[PDB]
């Protein structure tokens, strides 16, 4: 009815997608072999399956998701664990040789040839559809194919379907933390050409998750699984309302016009609450205006960003489970009474609000706990501009002597593309400077 | 405790109609009936003139069996009536004998 | 006087009755066609997928 | 005591006299064997009309079912109510010619439209004062478009006094189904105009709008559809078989309804069509059975009346009710929706009762009319049989088995003609 | 009345040979939930409720458009529990805003 | 047998006019099948006002619901009450408008606008009086505003003479809950000042301080606040269902609020909201009756009435009750303090006083102030609108879709327009 197409890519789309779509599974009732056992004598009438899984006329659902990868270790792993009955193998693409952290690899030279199976699977998806709400692309911009390959696919898929949303969730390079060293030049080159390709662009930034599970969920040793719980409890809260009966229902299109400003500023923050243990959440009510201090909180961002150095332009709030609209508007006055946070000058305005009635599910097995009501919050700040400066002298000192670029000329790109996107994200700093002052 | 227009437009009634059907002409239909004339056949109808003018009229009707305005027959009355057939006969006959002559 | 005449609020009205028409829809957006995608080669010397 | 015949010609034509004589046997209580087995003597007291009586208790319908393709034929014989025709009105062909205007008119059907003359002789002088016949088929194929449109040109020169009715499934632009469809309805529509008194031209995109949009059927398949036509033509020719308050015989209805003899293109349609859910959500009155007639959702063809000037409206209500309010509901609609009039001729609505209702629900009201909007259904055809006659396609069958360019240019110059004349009528200056 | 006992009649005649299908495919040992899913009390085409009220038909909402498609369903019983957690059986709104009498 | 055609703009459209039904249904004695259970014959000796008549003793409301999103549609159909409206009245998108007035007037929504005006001429001209229509929309939604202001320019364009009112969720004066609803409030604002003939402004923020402050309820929800709304609606459309002593209907309540066209934005108010617990320990007579009535904690609009003058004050009196007493009150609020009231209006109250008291209560009240202290609301929409105008902030997703900021600029110069005047007979002078 209100469908959206998962587009997992790259080794990162791939772990997200199985920690995402376990909690999609769970939440739905839907078991990993793919029938919902779900009392189906008593009720078993709701369609709330249909925005992320397809009917077959036997019972199977089978999801709208793309696994597309370049190496086939992930893929494969998929393949054989146990969620390998639940995917349609036609929607697991994978290739054979790695993007080996090369823009130019993912997007002039291997990127070129998988594009077109997986855009036609993507027809297959899309018209097996009776309207589609928006795109869901889980990328990273650390380097490869998660920023050459999505780079292509937005490229195509632009051109290829109307307006047609093409939500973002970007696993940013942190500031300090990185696992790879040509990161800064990824991320550049892929922010370049998603630019004008993108229309929300949620970062998180892994160092900020780790930070998060080691206060909060008392985790003394995290890892990706735990970071993509958490990136798995935001999306599902962002769209749950397309899902799920609620109140003040907020649906995929609403939150882009109530928090973009403009075209070119399309890079929202997203914070969840409570991310407490269970052992802590014992300890007191979580309640309405508990959760929405500790998501205006600055230690509880997803990308090592402070907001006090920075102007609150948009922020949309989405709160889901046992939630009383009064209560909302009081802790929302009592978030406007502080003088610390600081909303745009332009923008009165600043608060869009969503309300979903079905709380948060919760795993057998994740650390974060079942509580029974919580909080997204997608802000629109000026703080990014410290993090895409963090990165630009990043690329600035590493562009200086040309380190790794004979690689990105080796496989294809020519030498001025460097210095179009070094300009574009100068044109966003002082994008993000004027819209800021 | 009843009302004026409750009690007229939800009625107490219990009339007789008929709808005396076959249990396989009531099985043929209700069949092609399924979507389209999904509804319980008015069989009972009458014609206009079979539901409008009824003996019942004549039944219940209470006239004076002698209307108490009307005028009567006569002891001349016979003979005045055929008076008229003479008028006719022996007019005719004097205007046929004056076509032939 | 005639009361035959003026009698849009003094007897029962009748409604006045309008006519009908068809409705087009949402007329929803382009979708990018089945002939648009070239599948790449499975037969022959190096692939990419098989 | 007037009766008519009817004659089924093709598939389309054949499936849909089925589905009539399946509909309109239980409307008069008949079996499937054909013993009378319904409610009322008003069932049975005008039957002349369609059917003959047989040995015993039993009816026969006055029906010729003609096809050149076997499988259509017995598909109708095993059927429901399909052991009630004589085997004997049953006239198979050999091959299956098929969308093919010549290989029906010119070959093949010319050597059965002997035999289908002979069988309809038969059913036509058996029986005292013969009225009219009415056939069914499409125009679309080449059995009911071609030989079926032979037999209108025999009938017609061999009785030019009775009544004629042609219920003429005509081609769409969507939902088209076939490549050669203008081309069939092309060549048909000029042994329609000068050889018929009264034609019907449904479309199946109307049909499936009604179904689909309307009566909300998950499968609507055909036999919903051959209802609908059914139901159509048993509103048509009710007056005759039932008494009414007043009646419309059908050429009271042909009297009424063409104004100029080559202007008999009218198109049905039908009230009330409801779905199963929404039906007890309106109650069943004549003023909203005026908005469900005139409404342009339920109208059997793909015409919009907006688009055009009625010219002859039709109002053959079926049930108990009032027609003061009936009469006056059919004044009001020409008060307010005067543009779509014709201010030439009126009021231009011919309006009756005929009593008792059809089966189920208490009141019903089928509409014939003839308005200047079928030119668009004409117009598009032409345009449609004019792009592929320049190029030529699809034209070696038709000159392999006997035609040429002059019989196919007169044919589009009729066809044009015909356009022209609604045309003429349609919204000028009338004085 | 009896148009709505005609559609009662109609269900439970139609579900005895659903049941009767349904119950020869379990012992044939199939997977028989395609047919369980087409045997839904009801009317319509509707995923609705079975609005036993209006003589228990599933009405078919629909979607103005090219082609048609369905209003869904989305009333689970988590919602629903705490969609009435605070307010308790909707009638209640009149009884908590005062409004005794 | 006038009547009202009421109308569902929007997810809070859908919501309010769910509940409003629900509570006329229990004013009616309807279950949520639809037949009658009261015991009165005066609940129902005025029902056509606002229901129809169906097969049997149904009665469906005479409402269409309008929404871009399936998910209030499927809340509506599937929650209480459900079963009595009819799914054709359903007309609905799927796309959505997205809190946005370009994308639910200008793009699709002009795509539905056909489809709702067949509805509503379908149930308009199935009518014989017609008072007139409602909409009960929101201000700061997409198709609660873009659509509800499309419907009744072409509702206003067909029918000019006929009362239509609106219930105009305005937004809030603090915490936004909305974005873009300083755009949506203003563009929305420009067409209902020339389009509509009165509104009533309700604001959720004055309704969570009225639920919590007077009712205690703690816990607000929505569905106390909606009973708030449809309270009201009752309580004016309560005059033209029931008889009374001194009746007033929509056309004699507009006649005595509106000095001057542009005028038309009223206060909403109720009385007797007390709480349980408070209920045993106030009387409940006409004294108590009006001044909680006329308490400016009681103003459901959100702007203070002891900054502003009135213009015309409405009190719908409703029970079995005296109105010496009443007629008193209305004067002694006038003499206490006349400097908040105008002095070129003499007597500045329209009163009605209606027999029935409202289900569930022995007396009531409601207010509809017309007020000059509604320009602040207003004002801070003008400056909040220009504050997010000024630096072109959200304006790109308004102007996609084929509008331009002279639309925006022209909006503006109506709303201080607008201002100004309300202003000029706030501080007019008798003499
Ligand atoms: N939060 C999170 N980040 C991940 C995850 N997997 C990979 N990443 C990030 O992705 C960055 C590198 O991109 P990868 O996803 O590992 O590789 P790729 O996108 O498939 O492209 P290739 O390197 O060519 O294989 C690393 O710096 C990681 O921080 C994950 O499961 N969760
Ligand atoms: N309404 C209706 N139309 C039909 C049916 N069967 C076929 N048609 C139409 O008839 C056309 C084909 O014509 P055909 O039956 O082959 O003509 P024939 O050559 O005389 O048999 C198709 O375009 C269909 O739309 C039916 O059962 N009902
Ligand atoms: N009174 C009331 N207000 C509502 C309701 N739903 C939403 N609102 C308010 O209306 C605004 C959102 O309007 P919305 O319903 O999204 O408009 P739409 O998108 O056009 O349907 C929010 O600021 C809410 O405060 C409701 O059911 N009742
Ligand atoms: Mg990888």
């Amino acid at each position: 009815m209100r469908e959206c197409i998962s587009i997992h890519v790259g080794q990162a789309g791939v772990q997200i997608g199985n920690a995402c779509w376990e909690l999609y599974c769970l939440e739905h009732g839907i078991q990993p072999d793919g029938q919902m056992p779900s009392d189906k004598t008593i009720g078993g009438g709701d369609d709330s399956f249909n925005t992320f899984f397809s009917e077959t006329g036997a019972g199977k659902h089978v999801p709208r998701a793309v696994f597309v990868d370049l190496e086939p270790t992930v893929v494969d792993e998929v393949r054989t664990g146990t969620y390998r009955q639940l995917f349609h193998p036609e929607q697991l693409i994978t290739g054979k040789e790695d993007a080996a952290n090369n823009y130019a690899r993912g997007h002039y030279t291997i990127g070129k040839e998988i594009v077109d199976l997986v855009l036609d699977r993507i027809r297959k998806l899309a018209d097996q559809c009776t309207g589609l709400q928006g795109f869901l692309i889980f990328h990273s911009f650390g380097g490869g194919t998660g920023s050459g390959f999505a780079s292509l696919l937005m490229e195509r898929l632009s051109v290829d379907y109307g307006k047609k949303s093409k939500l973002e969730f970007a696993i940013y390079p942190a500031p300090q933390i990185s696992t790879a060293v040509v990161e800064p030049y990824n991320t550049i080159l892929t922010t370049h050409t998603t630019l004008e390709h993108s229309d929300c662009a949620f970062m998180v930034d892994n160092e900020a998750i780790y930070d998060i599970c080691r206060r909060n969920l008392d985790i003394e040793r995290p890892t990706y699984t735990n970071l993509n719980r958490l990136i798995a409890q935001i999306v599902s809260s962002i769209t749950a309302s397309l899902r799920f009966d609620g109140a003040l229902n907020v649906d995929l299109t609403e939150f882009q016009t109530n928090l973009v400003p403009y075209p070119r500023i399309h890079f929202p923050l997203a914070t969840y609450a409570p991310v407490i243990s269970a052992e802590k959440a014992y300890h007191e009510q979580l309640s309405v205006a508990e959760i929405t201090n500790a998501c205006f909180e600055p230690a509880n961002q997803m990308v090592k960003c402070d907001p006090r150095h920075g102007k609150y332009m948009a922020c949309c709030m989405l709160y889901r489970g046992d939630v009383v609209p009064k209560d909302v508007n009081a802790a929302i006055a009592t978030i406007k009474t502080k003088r610390t946070i600081q909303f745009v000058d332009w923008c009165p305005t600043g608060f869009k609000v969503g309300i979903n009635y079905q709380p948060p599910t919760v795993v057998p097995g994740g650390d974060l706990a079942k509580v029974q009501r919580a909080v997204c919050m997608l802000s629109n700040t000026t703080a990014i501009a410290e993090a895409w400066a963090r990165l630009d002298h990043k690329f600035d000192l590493m562009y200086a002597k040309r380190a790794f670029v004979h690689w990105y000329v080796g496989e294809g790109m020519e030498e001025g593309e460097f210095s179009e996107a070094r300009e574009d994200l100068a044109a966003l700093e002082k994008d993000y400077e004027e819209v800021g002052v | 405790i009843p009302g004026p227009l409750i009690t007229a437009k939800f009625p107490p009634v219990k009339t007789s109609i008929s709808l005396d059907t076959d249990p396989m002409y009531s099985a043929l239909g209700t069949s092609l009936k399924q979507d389209i004339f999904n509804g319980v056949p008015h069989s009972h109808v009458k014609s206009l003139y079979k539901s409008s003018f009824t003996q019942d009229i004549h039944n219940k009707s209470v006239e004076v069996f002698p209307p108490k305005f009307a005028i009567q027959r006569n002891q001349d009355s016979k003979w005045n009536e055929d008076g008229v057939i003479r008028m006719k006969l022996y007019k005719a006959w004097d205007a046929m004998t004056l076509e032939r002559l | 006087y005639s009361p035959e005449k003026a009698g849009r609020s003094a007897h029962l009205h009748a409604p006045e009755h309008t006519f009908g028409s068809r409705t087009k829809g949402i007329t929803f957006d382009k979708s990018p066609a089945p002939n648009n995608y070239s599948l790449p080669s499975i037969l022959g010397g190096r692939s990419c997928v098989k | 005591m007037r009766e008519i015949v009817h004659m089924q010609a093709g598939q389309c034509g054949n499936q849909i006299g089925a589905k009539f004589w399946e509909v309109i046997s239980d409307e008069h209580g008949i079996d499937p064997t054909g013993t009378y087995h319904g409610d009322s003597d008003l069932q049975l007291e005008r039957i002349n009309v369609y059917y003959n009586e047989a040995t015993g208790g039993k009816y026969v319908p006055r029906a010729v079912l003609v096809d050149l393709e076997p499988g259509t034929m017995d598909s109708v014989r095993s059927g429901p109510f399909g052991q009630i025709f004589r085997p004997d009105n049953f006239v198979f062909g050999q091959s299956g010619a098929g969308n093919n205007w010549a290989k029906g008119h010119y070959t093949e059907g010319a050597e059965l439209v002997d035999s289908v003359l002979d069988v309809v002789r038969k059913e036509a002088e058996s029986c005292d004062c013969l009225q009219g016949f009415q056939l069914t088929h499409s125009l679309g194929g080449g059995t009911g478009s071609g030989m079926g449109t032979l037999l209108i040109s025999k009938i017609r020169e061999e009785y030019p006094d009775r009544i004629m009715n042609t219920f003429s499934v005509v081609p769409s632009p969507k939902v088209s189904d076939t490549v050669v469809e203008p081309y069939n309805a092309t060549l048909s529509v000029h042994q329609l105009v000068e050889n018929t008194d009264e034609t019907y031209c449904i479309d199946n995109e109307a049909l499936y709008d009604i179904c689909f949009r309307t009566l909300k059927l998950t499968t609507p398949t055909y036999g919903d559809l051959n209802h609908l036509v059914s139901a159509t033509m048993s509103g048509v020719t009710t007056c005759l078989r039932f008494p009414g308050q007043l009646n419309a015989d059908l050429r009271k209805l042909a009297v009424n309804m063409v104004p100029f003899p080559r202007l008999h293109f009218f198109m049905p349609g039908f009230a009330p069509l409801t779905s199963r859910g929404s039906q007890q959500y309106r109650a069943l009155t004549v003023p909203e059975l005026t908005q469900q007639m005139f409404d342009a959702k339920n109208m059997m063809a793909a015409c919009d009346p907006r688009h055009g000037r009625y010219l002859t409206v039709a109002a053959i209500f079926r049930g108990r009710m009032s027609m003061k309010e009936v009469d006056e509901q059919m004044l009001n609609v020409q008060n307010k929706n005067s543009s779509y009039f014709v201010e030439w001729i009126p009021n231009n609505v011919k309006t009756a009762v005929c009593d008792i209702p059809p089966r189920g629900l208490k009141m019903s009201a089928t509409f014939i009319g003839n308005s200047t909007a079928i030119q668009e259904l004409f117009k598009r055809i032409s345009e449609q049989f004019t792009a592929m006659f320049r190029r030529k396609a699809f034209l070696h069958w038709y000159t392999g088995e006997g035609m040429d360019e002059m019989e196919f240019t007169e044919a589009e110059s009729n066809m044009n003609d015909l356009v022209s004349e609604y045309q003429q009528y349609q919204d000028a200056t009338a004085e | 009345k009896k148009n709505i006992d005609l559609l009662a009649l109609e269900e439970q005649q139609f579900q005895e040979y659903a049941g009767k299908v349904i119950k020869h495919c379990k012992e044939g040992e199939r997977n028989v939930y395609p047919l369980e899913k087409a045997a839904r009390e009801g009317h319509g085409g509707g995923h609705g409720p079975v609005f036993d009220g209006k003589g228990g038909i599933r009405p078919s909402y629909l979607t103005n458009d090219r082609v048609g498609v369905e209003l869904p369903y989305y009333q689970k019983g988590s919602t629903d529990e705490v969609k009435y957690a605070h307010i308790g059986k909707p009638s209640n709104t009149r009884k908590r805003l005062g409004f005794v009498w």
